[PDB]
């Protein structure tokens, strides 16, 4: 109903006035970061490894367009505070700034027929279309904690699955300000993965012991169920360099991070978490 | 001894508390005093200036630093933290580390993994048992 | 279903021309020095001092209903998903514009100062109308009536306080206060042409009977949002003796807001004629 105007003066949540200031302070646009040095290196990839760095990218951009248009704004009513809400709309707008990020890079370094080939291909790639669908119906449904475990698996798992990919060619010297760029990206989505992930933590002391077990139950269940799509969507994409059995290692090693983003302790076991560490030294 | 900082998430307080050793808190108001040596375990936190002083160490913990009775008897630090923060990744740890004399003992993200709280256990007994 | 933004294929480039303006001119309350009105805020009287901060209370209400409430429900009504973008942009900028006021108030007034300016806005029956009118058709069906509601509230309802800050600047009191709201009315100018734009092209989409009752619903609002800011106005303004020039301020931007809309001004020149000081303080 009735809306009061917002005072920023009486914070029931210091933690609200944190994650707005570091969020605010990293306001950064496109841009910002110089793509245009890396063109010589793009030059040096293959047909193929330019068609699997453009669909990967289109895929990221997917999940930020999803994240910034329906995701958070879908969480403001969910807000403990209005503080709370005001975040959300930083995290909505900077979705966006993401998703327009991926636009920048394939203005600079790839042609339009190449760009609409990307693009096409997230149209019909039914794993990443199912991913979407999955988060996006809890994103539209009710249930306010189960949106919020359906969130936060989006910015700490669903993502890292390409994210891999500019910090391999980071890792050889390859598009080197691109991962600059995505950095930028991954430095936002920790901090909106713990703030959602807090959050629901803060929901679930409102609730009753069954209804606490029946969401432990759910997050696993929406974890896996994400998880064996997504390892299909690695396979398909990396499989032809070779890369899927360490995509999978870095799929596992966020997964574990996006459990404990909402208070669960950690599932993958170390040997199956060990992902190479030239991708570790380029996060 | 533990000394350990936690925010309101209490991710690192979570992790301290697999630990089982035990331990005193650095309360989120207030200041405190310690007697006995202790180690340090705190999460890294930036505030939108990034760029890795600059802070990074939370206010309490800076507060309970600048006790100069509570610095004499720190003897190594513990960072918390997330590899997703670049260069950013667990920087607490090296400003407490480089700021004083104390050494860098072990990183780990949020609430820590099985391996992260049987590492930190035996490192943590054969340091106690080399300052002798 | 959703499909990733391409931004090198606009279907209309004015959502890039919105977006490069809005973003382009980020901004944080931290960036105006409010200390430095410290001095001039002392000046005023205990009745002008609570006529400020209840002003800007107010603002910080209809800001908290744009950003939260307002901007998002426009997105479900994008024509382009580039305008999905630049919305969820005005949402946080709104955020700002509402922090904001928050800064001035720690800068300048006390707690209990603070406490009775928000208490006022919760009480208020004028300003809590207002809000109860534009947060029913945010919320309800009518995606054109949504818009029209929203560059009402853009283009009109903010100018009723705007008109405050301005006067202060051109008696050389509260002049840095002065330069964060023209800041916030940056963006609100802008905030207005796009939604008012959009809702044109929406236009364009349906009958001529459909038009037709827009344009009735358009005026029937104005009419009932304006009686409800000159009760608004008046008790506010009475004390100081400022009513008579806030009015000419509201038709001047009431008929702002019904251009934005596409629609024909209604108030004649000699009823827009504010009083040139206070059009001064708004540009530079
Ligand atoms: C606002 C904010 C800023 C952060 N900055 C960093 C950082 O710069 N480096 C890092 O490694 N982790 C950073 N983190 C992650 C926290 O250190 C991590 O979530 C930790 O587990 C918090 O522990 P706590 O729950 O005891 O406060 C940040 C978290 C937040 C909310
Ligand atoms: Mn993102
Ligand atoms: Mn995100
Ligand atoms: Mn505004
Ligand atoms: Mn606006
Ligand atoms: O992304
Ligand atoms: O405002």
């Amino acid at each position: 109903d009735r809306v009061s105007a917002i005072n920023w003066n009486r914070l029931q949540d210091e933690k609200d006035a944190e994650v707005w200031d570091r969020l605010t302070g990293n306001f950064w646009l496109p841009e910002k970061v110089p793509v245009s040095n890396d063109i010589p290196s793009w030059g040096t990839l293959t047909a193929g490894e330019k068609q699997l760095t453009m669909r990967v990218f289109t895929g990221l951009t997917m999940l930020d367009t999803i994240q910034g248009t329906v995701g958070a704004v879908s969480l403001i009513p969910d807000a403990l505070t209005p503080h709370e809400e005001a975040v959300l709309t930083n995290i909505a707008f900077m979705e966006s700034v993401h998703a327009k990020s991926y636009s920048q890079i394939f203005s600079t370094l790839c042609s339009t027929a190449e760009i609409d080939d990307a693009f096409r291909w997230s149209e019909e790639n039914r794993n990443l279309q199912r991913k979407a669908e999955i988060v996006l119906q809890y994103y539209r449904g009710d249930e306010p904690l189960k949106r919020k475990v359906a969130s936060t698996l989006l910015e700490s798992f669903l993502f890292y699955s390409g994210f891999y990919l500019p910090m391999y060619w980071s890792s050889r010297a390859k598009l080197t300000n691109t991962a600059d760029m995505i950095r930028l990206i991954i430095r936002d989505e920790a901090v909106h993965g713990y703030y959602i992930g807090y959050k629901f933590q803060r929901g679930l002391a409102l609730v009753d012991d069954v209804t606490r077990a029946e969401l432990k139950d759910y997050t696993y269940e929406l974890l896996f169920e994400l998880y064996d799509n997504e390892v299909e969507y690695t396979q398909d994409l990396y499989d032809e360099v070779g890369l899927t059995e360490d995509v999978k290692k870095f799929l596992r090693y966020n997964a574990n991070k996006a459990l404990m983003n909402l208070g669960y302790e950690a599932l993958f076991p170390r040997d199956e978490t060990d992902v190479n560490p030239a991708i570790l030294s380029a996060l | 001894s533990l000394v350990y900082f936690s925010s309101v998430s209490e991710n690192t307080h979570r992790f301290v508390q697999k630990l089982g050793i035990p331990a005193t808190r650095i309360p989120l108001h207030g200041r405190i005093e310690v007697d006995e040596p202790y180690v340090l375990i705190l999460p890294t936190y930036g505030g939108g200036r990034a760029n890795p002083a600059g802070g990074y160490v939370p206010k309490q913990v800076i507060a309970f630093l600048n006790n100069d009775h509570n610095r004499a008897q720190l003897r190594g630090v513990i960072a918390a933290g997330n590899t997703n923060f670049g260069a950013e990744f667990c920087y607490a740890g090296d400003v407490v580390s480089r700021k004083c004399s104390v050494p860098y003992l072990y990183r780990f993200e949020l609430m820590g993994t099985e391996d992260d709280v049987a590492a930190v256990r035996t490192g943590l007994a054969e340091f106690w048992k080399e300052q002798t």
